[PDB]
DNA sequence: TCTCGTGCCTGGTGTCTTTAATCC
DNA sequence: GGATTACACCCAAGACACCAGGCACGAGA
RNA sequence: GCCUGGUGUCUUGGGU
């Protein structure tokens, strides 16, 4: 490489936050007695607003 | 109708009402005890 | 065998006094 | 001297009526 | 032999 790279050891820490506890997609599913309209949360299958 | 207020079940085989339904009971309740005056013993002060 | 006491279940019903800025 | 106003979306864990009266059952005399 | 329902109201802690 034409230019040198600043290259040593660093302390590093893994934060709770990890994708496949995020991911969330829906296609049709349950939904609310009253409204009729998709749940909320990823934990009942729910829908985006 | 019930659609405006729905029951829901808290721990699946127990059920409770909806604010609406209490709050309806409430009024058919208290709506029974006007009847129940006009008839008989008013001290009109309980009327009011 | 009868009576009394205690516990559980069901039904009905409340009360000692004790956060801050704006307009209309 | 009054209320109404006060960003958006999302995740997750953590909770639930009280008192009084009546009836039934069990224990003791 | 097809249909197929699992809660709410808050509070608190977080993410951009």
């Amino acid at each position: 490489l034409m230019a040198q790279v600043f290259f040593g050891p660093t302390y590093y820490q893994r934060l709770r936050h990890m994708v496949d506890d995020k991911i969330h997609a829906r296609a049709r599913g349950p939904v609310q007695v009253l409204t009729r309209q998709p749940v909320e949360g990823r934990s009942r299958d729910g829908g985006l607003r | 109708p019930p659609q405006v207020r729905p029951s829901i079940a808290m721990d699946e085989t127990t059920q409770g009402q909806d604010d609406l339904t209490h709050k309806l009971s409430d009024i058919l309740k208290a709506n029974i005890n006007v009847q129940k005056l006009e008839m008989d013993g008013s001290p009109q002060h309980i009327i009011n």
